RNA sequence: CGGAGAGGUA
């Protein structure tokens, strides 16, 4: 990838590959030339060391480095550890149709709903809005619907209040210790900027309102919305899975 | 000068870079000759090679 | 070290160094390397060690030893093949021929086509040929307008 | 007693202890350290002088030349501070050394001179600390925090049976140099003794014993005593020492001189020893079984054959004894070992040591330090010489030698920097002594063992690192040829000094970006004590014992102000009165207690000395004769607080606030909070945004003024006088005639920094707080900074708070806020962003910044000018174009989506050599007008000053008022007057005037060249335009706001005025907190501050009432005097009778909004005084009044608490946090969404959140959130089309981050594949 | 410590009682930080076995 | 380059449905291999899997 | 123990995505191991339905179709 | 995009 200064990034894998290819081509030429054995021997030693550093650098007591005197990132170092593929890209991964905001109380809510700012509810629910606008024919393409949502005429708010009718969103607090850490709530649109959270599910989330933040994901398909409504709504999580005691205790 | 206290002559070249010459070897020094005791130039010590 | 020896007499070679409080680390590395390889046939190993650290310079420039972002050999053979085919087909003389009969106007003031201006070395070379071979000011002006356009 | 501008508003100080030592300059450590770096030290032991004299004279290898040093001098900086920040260049001063190069002549005897050439050579640019303690390194204002590292010396620690599972304590010793290679000794669980160097492989200690030209005999004499056998005619006569037998079980008959003293098997009692000595026993016959296990000291060989019989360090047996008898040996010497008192801990090391000589010992040392390269003699010997005994590559500092000679109980606190033989031997002796049972181990967390190296020492170390490379290069250049035409300038390189210093200042772990959203945050980030950085411990590998608070932290390091989270107790902050010792250690003052009197003399004691004495408590009652009123006074003797007798104390604490920091001494009623909640109170006080209209705290601690003055945000008068001119951007002070100077009299001019941007994007502007024609004195504030108010810190507003639950709108920690708080714009804060647009130089040529941009209408270009840059004052919103930039084939800078604000400043930088567009010429043109105008106003206000002094000095001897103005104001020299000291002074003033003319001319021309010149930029950029946006963030549900006592909570509703609980007078409560936050987390300080604030506003309300209906000053004076009394024996004692009857009308004008109160932290207002103050006002003394509901209008049962609590608005807005993403960009190597708010990022549905969906049966939600919504590209394009087409359904596919895993595993030699 | 803090929070602690209070109440927060770091790993191990 | 670490005939075309030398620039020739340089003009996402 | 009882699993992905990835991959690549995707973690890895809840019916009929 | 480092919220 270019570094935007005319040069390119280091990208340690290509560095290791260039090292291996250079040593290998040199050794092939030197074997073609029938060079004496003292030279081809340390050529093969260098090639073995280079392929060694490519496959897994640092498994030798010696590790070769580039900048800043840290060893390069080999193909085995791109799988191991907290930053490998398994723990950072496969078991848990970044997600579209998601948001994050501060939480306030909103004690007028019922147990099965959560506040949701109008801005977040418009940004998360854009494709559904495009579909409903093209159903009304108010913009008979996706480009005109895009500008139409961007301007925010008075009609897209009605499109929200229809596409948010029976559509749960999954609220999630950051250390999701237990399965009551992620729960689905029907949204209630708020002219504000903070996700209001029913003050009974705070004990389940372990959420004071002293500056916490919660993420909001959207279930898309019918299977996901029914999973949210049947399994993950807050009106199903009353007993704690750890022990039969209630978890919607008045706090 | 690293263990000896001596008396020196004080000579100011260009850029105020001073040259001290010993009084034991003041014969290396001559008076001016161009008739320009007010219009005399000033060289730079050590040249301008650098 | 190779100046001594040269005959059946065993020949010693001393590398006196200053006292080690004022030698850089690279110096002791060099000295221990050159004292390690005290054998016969060590020259080529030492040369291919000097390469690989120093790195070969430009394949199509000056500056023999250094990394310094050369042009690739795989690119270079293609560039040279394009030059060979254009040259032979065209049959223009070498640039040096255009240097030979050149009435020397060495005025030691820069005169070339800059790299970023015409990046393709082959095409820039073709302009060199066609400019120095232009034998009419009208031809020079045609070169000027074509180069302005291109 | 009072000034003129403290009588504006006198904070009513409660508190009873009279202060004996005022709070020092709060930035003493930073300014003092960097002064010790850059100051001409005559004695030559601090800073640059110490470094230069530690390197120079540089003698060449040839010896026929040397380069010696004369003096050093810091030049003037090329730019001032403001131009350094704006232009993006560090604020440095060129260091110029007057080097002097001698040259010897060859054939002369040893030591002569041919020539000597000297020249002021330039070397190094050293960044200059500003007036406060902040450096400017690249335009960004940095702060180098002090570091707290273990002092160089020697330490004897022991893992408390953490290994070997036997309960065996493995005592160890570390010799830790300031600079060099460490050294360690330790004990194997077999009670051996091994050395290790630089944490390498472990070796027997006797290896390094032999390495010092010690053979085995001297080793045994060093570590062991002697027991003497004399073989005679009767069976091994031994000279017996009776104190060698204290405490052993006997083994045979103990008799002498024909009398049985002790019999076998007995323990040798003390009375047995006394019997032996009173009978004076010397010589005892002993059996032979006693010697079969004893080890002989030295070598006894056979004299005739010259063959070894017995050697050093081996046990004697019967055959050896017979041979030594047969060789004529009469005297044998064995070792006095033991089992509990003197173990043979070195003899077993000799046994296990596979080394017998010294050369081979140096051989395996060489093998250890560098594997490979098998040793020679000279290489091993030189390696071991320069490893520990070279002043080049090893150095204990003077602090190292001090602690070293202290730990070994030596005498002199001076010595050589490098180690010696006796030092290593003494360390080993002391370690063996610790092992035996005498002496005691150290704790490594003691503040007598950890020392502070602040800015000066650290930067001097880097300067020395650079100077070593400089002197090496100098030596090579001297030994090279052609000496007789060299000059020092052409000899030294100024690269490795500037590099070694810029590397430290710019990019280090201890030179960090200044927190600048307060005066408090700056002044408490400069007084920071980081326990991290180079030469210190690591954040996530620090245990529970170093994070913890030691009994020696008292007075030096604050116990409460530390961050919470992963680095707690590692980022400690200094106490108020703590200083740095001469050696870097921490010391705190103490009042000396004489025979019975607590005096007023103070002694600064360190942490080692504080343990020996006994120190009284800060608040222990003493009464006008220095005598404690009790006889069991609570003191602390040796890290143990306990009650001591009155006639035993040696010292007393200076004041009650020397335990806590500066951050946690602005908390009023700190002595009622918990420690956790006070920690959070301090750390959130550090983050309060400076609001729009600053508002004094009605309840402070009096330390507010110190923080406002010492943090350099207020513009403070350097010399007193009269304010000649006030303006919102400048203040002109005509200085008093007795504060004048004779030469360059002049008058002072202060330029106030208007709305510039702080580091944290808040707004720092100063406001004039003095009026036109008003007397000011030296040290008095003239301009409030950000969040100060008449020279005292005011971080937030103070609002009327009711403590009750309100319909659940303040459920957990939330806050319900009235709408007057948002109507009055009291939490509306200004945030100033800097958006930069750069013009690159890329393929297909550069980019211009013209207005000509495609596919956008003229509405887009309506806010740009003709040059493509937005107009100043243009109220932009999100998505508008500020700098129209084109890509050569729409790369215009746009406001980020969501943020509004007014453009207040456009800075255009251009690289030299390319022409400047229209906007750059316009900006440079107005800048030139500003620069010429400001210098002209400077010179002409100085003209007013000089001519006023000239006119006012001629009152006698030359006064003719018309003749001053018969000719114009200039020619006031050649008039008729006596040519005496008056005309002397007029000639001096005219010469000063003409010099000021010349200075103005030179400065104006230099400023013009500095403005017009092109500036250095990054290679590859053409021109940069920085637009500045000012955004008034008001307040909304979400914005976290806090108190001072650790009670945070996001505002949860902006509630109309009429719904707020009003009391019987109609006044609505401004903020309704929750009571339930008080009992659990015990910050009772908030309730007491609430009551005291209600009292203060009661006094303010009565003064306001007495002022509205106009009443004479004889009533205001009476009431205000009653208010300023009423302390129960407080130390304030202000009398209103000496006020000028109009500064009472100004005092009561400033007190009409509330009478400010100080409560020193541990010397606070007791509750009785609070009730008395609430009763001086007409408020009900229980603190709680009756509130009617806002909506139903019917009174609340159980009367509620209202008062005035000081709310800060912390810098966690909800504008910055709230974020949402539907579809956006995607990452490159793995096709997952990007991450963050700057990028249009999507939240991370991590590992725990996947287990939380596996715990439900929600498998379809999981499948979409890890294939469709994230990663499966053919799945997500189809999903988007299906959503738009009204069909919520997915085709899953398989995530591309798993195909990446296949190709990466499969790209090893590992065939991983999917089956059928 | 043998002698207690005989002063509640209605009345004020004096200096030395407050210092000993901090002795007690920083161990709590340091313990909270590192126990959190450990228990996260423990529940990760538990999830991955079952 | 021709047969370097990043390559177009070995791993695939850089731009979507386009030859290396621009001989074929539209999807109507999907699958044909150019002759001068020798890339398979196809989707550029095959550069991820080859 | 739970650290060893999870590395000693018949599924070489439910142990590779746990700790010690290099050791697990080499020991399961020499042995030529086979993962039947019969768990809740490797179905998360390979991006298909979890055999727990609403994925249980799917996996039930999928198994009974072969 | 990577690397190093600093700090902060829950
Ligand atoms: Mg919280
Ligand atoms: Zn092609």
């Amino acid at each position: 990838v270019p570094l935007d200064g005319g040069r390119f990034a280091t990208s340690d894998l290509n560095d290791l590959y260039r090292r291996v290819i250079n040593r290998n081509n040199r050794l092939k030429r030197l074997l073609d030339l029938a060079a004496p054995d003292i030279i081809v021997r340390n050529e093969k030693r260098m090639l073995q060391e280079a392929v060694d550093a490519l496959l897994d650098n640092g498994r030798r007591g010696r590790a070769i480095t580039g900048s800043n005197k840290r060893p390069l990132k080999s193909l085995a170092d791109m799988i191991k550890g907290k930053q490998g593929r398994f723990r950072q890209n496969l078991l848990g991964k970044r997600v579209d149709y998601s948001g994050r905001s501060v939480i306030t109380v909103g004690p007028y809510l019922r147990l099965h709903q959560c506040g949701l700012p109008k801005k977040m509810a418009l940004e998360l629910f854009k494709p559904f809005i495009y579909g409903k606008l093209e159903l009304r024919g108010l913009a008979t393409t996706i480009k005109a619907a895009k500008k139409m949502v961007e301007r925010e005429e008075a009609v897209v708010w009605d499109i929200l209040d229809e596409v948010i009718r029976e559509h749960p969103v999954l609220l999630n607090r950051a250390p999701t210790l237990h399965r009551l850490g992620i729960q689905a709530f029907e949204p209630v649109l708020i002219e504000g900027k903070a996700i209001q959270l029913h003050p009974l599910v705070c004990a389940a989330y372990n959420a004071d309102f002293d500056g916490d933040q919660m993420a909001v994901h959207v279930p898309l398909t019918l299977e996901a919305q029914l999973e949210a409504r049947a399994l993950m709504m807050s009106t199903n999580n009353i007993l704690s899975p750890a022990n039969g005691e209630p978890i919607i205790v008045p706090s | 000068a690293g263990g000896i206290t001596g008396e020196y002559l004080m000579l100011t070249y260009a850029n105020d870079a001073k040259l001290y010459v010993p009084v034991s070897s003041l014969h290396l020094i001559s008076r001016y000759a161009g008739g320009a005791e007010e219009n005399a130039p000033l060289h730079k010590l050590g040249g301008d090679a650098w | 070290r190779g100046r001594v020896g040269r005959s059946h007499h065993q020949a010693y070679a001393w590398l006196l160094t200053p006292h080690p409080k004022a030698m850089t680390t690279d110096a002791q590395k060099r000295l221990e390397a050159i004292a390690s390889l005290e054998d016969l046939g060590a020259g080529f190993a030492l040369a291919t060690h000097d390469l690989e650290i120093r790195g070969a310079g430009e394949l199509l420039g000056e500056e023999q030893s250094g990394s310094m972002e050369t042009i690739g050999f795989s690119l270079y053979m293609e560039l040279l093949e394009n030059a060979v085919d254009a040259l032979k087909a065209g049959r223009e003389p070498s640039l040096e021929d255009l240097t030979s009969q050149q009435t020397e106007v060495e005025l030691r003031m820069p005169s070339l086509l800059p790299d970023d201006f015409i990046p393709d070395v082959n095409t820039r070379l073709s302009f060199y040929k066609r400019i120095a071979s232009a034998k009419t000011e009208n031809e020079l002006e045609e070169i000027k307008v074509e180069l302005i356009d291109r | 007693v009072y000034s003129y501008t403290e009588k504006k508003r006198i904070r009513k100080d409660f508190g009873k202890r009279p202060q004996v030592l005022d709070v020092p300059y709060l930035l003493s450590i930073q300014l003092d350290s960097f002064q010790k770096f850059i100051e001409q030290d005559p004695e030559g032991q601090y800073g640059l002088e110490a470094a230069f004299r530690s390197v120079f004279p540089i003698q060449s290898y040839s010896g026929n030349s040397e380069l010696q040093y004369v003096s050093y001098r810091l030049g003037e900086p090329v730019f001032d501070v403001q131009e350094c920040q704006i232009r993006g260049v560090t604020y440095s001063a060129p260091l110029r050394v007057k080097l002097r190069l001698v040259i010897y002549e060859r054939e002369a005897p040893e030591g002569t001179v041919k020539d000597i050439k000297e020249q002021e050579v330039y070397m190094g640019e050293i960044p200059l600390m500003t007036d406060n303690g902040t450096f400017v390194i690249n335009g960004t204002e940095r702060v180098i925090v002090s570091q707290l590292h273990r002092s160089p010396g020697v330490f004897f620690d022991s893992d408390k049976g953490k290994t070997h599972s036997s309960g065996k304590v493995l005592y160890n010793a570390r010799i830790i140099p300031y600079r060099g290679s460490w050294l360690d000794f330790e004990f194997d669980p077999k009670d051996n003794l091994f050395v290790r160097i630089d944490r390498r492989r472990k070796l027997p200690a006797t290896i390094i014993l032999r390495a010092l030209n010690y053979t085995t005999e001297q080793i045994l004499d060093l570590f062991f005593e002697k027991v003497i056998f004399e073989i005679r005619d009767n069976k091994l006569q031994m000279e017996l020492v009776p104190e060698r037998l204290r405490g052993e079980t006997a083994s045979f008959d103990i008799e002498a001189n024909g009398k049985v003293y002790v019999e076998k098997g007995r323990r040798i009692t003390a009375r047995h020893i006394r019997q032996l000595e009173k009978d004076d026993v010397k010589l005892i016959e002993v059996p032979v079984e006693y010697i079969a296990g004893k080890v002989v000291a030295k070598d006894y060989i056979d004299e005739s054959t010259g063959e070894l019989i017995c050697a050093a360090n081996m046990e004697l047996s019967l055959d050896l004894l017979a041979k030594l008898s047969q060789s004529g040996h009469k005297r044998i010497e064995t070792l006095f070992t033991n089992d509990l008192d003197h173990g043979p801990y070195i003899s077993e090391t000799l046994r296990v040591d596979p080394t017998n000589d010294r050369l081979s010992a140096l051989v395996e040392i060489y093998r250890m330090m560098r594997p490979g390269e098998p040793p020679t003699r000279e290489a091993a010997e030189s390696l071991f010489e320069n490893l520990f005994f070279s002043e080049d590559r090893y150095d204990l500092s003077a602090v190292g030698r001090m602690k070293f000679n202290r730990s070994l109980l030596r005498e002199e606190i001076e010595g050589s920097g490098i180690l010696s033989k006796d030092d290593i031997i003494d360390v080993m002796k002391k370690l063996i002594d610790i092992r035996n049972g005498k002496g005691e181990v150290d704790d490594i967390d003691h503040l007598g063992n950890r020392r502070i190296r602040s800015v000066g020492e650290m930067a001097e170390n880097q300067f020395r690192v650079g100077l070593v490379r400089v002197e090496r290069a100098v030596k090579e250049r001297l030994s090279l040829g052609d000496l007789d035409t060299l000059m020092p300038q052409d000899m030294i390189n100024a690269k490795p000094i500037s590099a070694a210093v810029k590397e430290f200042f710019g990019s280090s772990q201890l030179s960090q970006f200044m927190d600048q959203n307060n005066p408090l945050s700056e002044i408490t980030h400069k007084r920071r004590i980081s326990a991290l950085g180079p030469g210190g411990l690591t954040r996530e590998r620090a245990g529970f014992e170093v994070r913890d608070v030691h009994p020696t932290h008292y007075g030096r390091v604050c116990p409460i102000e530390t961050p919470e989270g992963p680095n707690i107790g590692l980022i400690n902050s200094l106490s108020v009165y703590a200083q740095t010792n001469e050696y870097g250690f921490l010391e705190t003052p103490y009042r000396k207690v004489t025979d019975g009197v607590v005096t007023d003399e103070i002694h600064y004691l360190s942490a080692i000395e504080e343990g020996n004495y006994v120190i009284a408590q800060a608040n222990s009652n003493l009464d006008e004769e220095g005598h404690f009123v009790e006889d069991l006074v609570t003191c602390r003797s040796k890290g143990e607080s306990s009650l001591f007798s009155r006639d035993q104390v040696d010292y007393m604490d200076v004041s009650t606030q020397q335990v806590v920091s500066v951050g946690a001494s602005l908390i009023p009623f700190l002595e009622h909070d918990d420690a956790n909640r006070a920690l959070m109170g301090a750390n959130m006080q550090r983050q309060a945004v400076p609001t729009l209209r600053a508002d004094k705290p009605l309840v402070g601690t009096g330390m507010e003024r110190a923080v406002a003055v010492d943090s350099g945000v207020t513009a403070v008068a350097k010399r007193g006088g009269v304010v000649q001119y006030v303006d919102a951007s400048r203040i002109v002070i005509k200085v008093n005639e007795d504060e004048m100077y004779p030469g360059e009299a002049g008058i002072d001019i202060y330029n106030l920094t208007k709305y510039t941007r702080s580091n944290q994007n808040t707004c720092i502007n100063q406001m004039p707080c003095v009026s036109l024609g008003e007397p000011v004195e030296r040290g008095d504030v003239l301009a409030d900074g950000p969040s100060t108010d008449l020279g005292e810190l005011a971080l937030g507003q103070n609002m009327r708070v009711a403590f009750m639950p309100w319909n659940g709108y303040n459920f957990e920690d939330s806050i319900l806020v009235s709408e007057r708080v948002v109507q009055e714009d009291r939490f509306t804060t200004i945030h100033i962003q800097e958006l930069a647009c750069v013009s690159r130089d890329t393929k297909l040529g550069p980019e211009e910044i013209t207005a000509d941009i495609p596919n956008v209408g003229e509405a887009a270009l309506s806010k740009l000018d003709e040059s493509g840059i937005v107009y100043i004052g243009a109220e932009v919103t999100g998505g508008d174009i500020l700098v129209g930039k084109v890509t050569p084939k729409d790369s215009s800078l746009r406001v980020p989506n969501g943020v509004s604000g007014t453009v207040i400043d456009v800075q255009v930088f251009t690289r030299d050599g390319v022409e400047k567009d229209k906007r750059a010429l316009e900006i440079e043109e107005m800048q030139l007008k500003q620069a010429k105008k400001d210098l002209s106003e400077e010179l002409q206000i100085l003209e007013a000053g000089l001519f006023s002094r000239i006119r006012a000095v001629l009152v006698a001897g030359g006064v003719e008022a018309e003749k001053l103005d018969k000719l114009p104001r200039d020619r006031w020299l050649e008039l008729g007057l006596t040519d005496e000291e008056k005309q002397n002074q007029l000639e001096q003033l005219a010469e000063q005037y003409d010099e000021l003319k010349h200075e103005f001319e030179k400065k104006l021309e230099a400023k013009r060249r500095k403005i017009t010149q092109g500036d250095d930029l990054a290679p590859g950029v053409l021109k940069i335009v920085k637009v500045y946006l000012a955004v008034k963030r008001r307040i909304q549900p979400g914005d976290k706001m806090a108190g001072r006592h650790g009670n945070k909570g996001v505002i949860s509703k902006i509630n109309p005025i009429e719904d707020m609980p009003y009391d019987e007078n109609g006044t609505p409560v401004d903020i309704v907190l929750n009571p339930l936050g008080v009992p659990s987390r015990m910050n009772i300080g908030q309730i007491l501050e609430t009551h005291l604030g209600m009292a203060a506003k009661g006094i303010g309300d009565k003064i306001n009432a007495m002022l509205k209906q106009q009443q004479e000053v004889a009533k205001l004076r009476e009431f205000i005097q009653r208010a300023y009394d009423l302390g129960a024996d407080v130390r304030q004692k202000v009398d209103l009778s000496t006020f000028s009857d109009e500064e009472v009308m100004r005092l009561a004008e400033n007190l009409r909004k509330g009478m400010p109160i100080a409560t020193p932290v541990f010397d606070g207002a007791k509750e009785a005084e609070i009730k008395e103050l609430l009763k001086l006002g007409d408020l009900p003394t229980s603190g709680q009044i009756r509130l009617y509901d806002g909506r139903t209008g019917e009174q609340f049962e159980r009367p509620v608490t209202v008062g005035y609590m000081y709310m800060l608005k912390l810098n966690h807005l909800v504008d910055d946090k709230m974020h949402a993403r539907s579809t956006g960009s995607y990452s490159l190597v793995t096709q997952q969404p990007l991450g963050g708010k700057a990028q249009f990022g999507g939240q991370r549905f991590g590992e725990m959140e996947v287990w939380a969906l596996e715990a439900y049966g929600a498998a379809y939600t999981l499948q979409e959130m890890l294939t469709v919504k994230s990663d499966d590209v053919n799945g997500r394009t189809k999903m988007y089309k299906n959503i738009v087409d009204g069909n919520h359904q997915m085709e899953p596919g398989m995530p591309e981050s798993f195909n990446v895993l296949l190709k990466e595993i499969r790209s090893l030699g590992i065939n991983i594949e999917l089956e059928d | 410590i043998e002698t207690p803090i005989t002063a509640n929070f209605r009345e004020g602690l004096n200096v030395l009682q407050y210092f000993i209070s901090t002795h007690g109440a920083r161990k709590g927060l340091a313990d909270t930080a590192l126990k959190t770091a450990n228990s996260g790993y423990l529940t990760r191990r538990l999830v991955d076995v079952a | 380059e021709r047969d370097g670490l990043f390559c177009a005939r070995i791993f695939g075309p850089v731009k979507d449905y386009e030859c290396l030398c621009g001989k074929y620039k539209r999807l109507k020739h999907r699958g044909v291999i150019c002759e001068k340089c020798g890339v398979e003009v196809t989707q550029t996402k095959v550069r991820r899997e080859r | 123990g739970i650290t060893k009882a999870s590395l000693a699993t018949e599924s070489f992905i439910s142990a590779a995505s746990f700790q010690e990835t290099t050791r697990v991959l080499t020991e399961a690549a020499v042995a030529g191991k086979r993962d039947e995707l019969r768990g809740l973690k490797e179905n998360v890895i390979v991006g298909r339905l979890i055999p727990a809840g609403t994925g249980y019916a799917y996996h039930q009929d999928r198994m009974r179709r072969r």
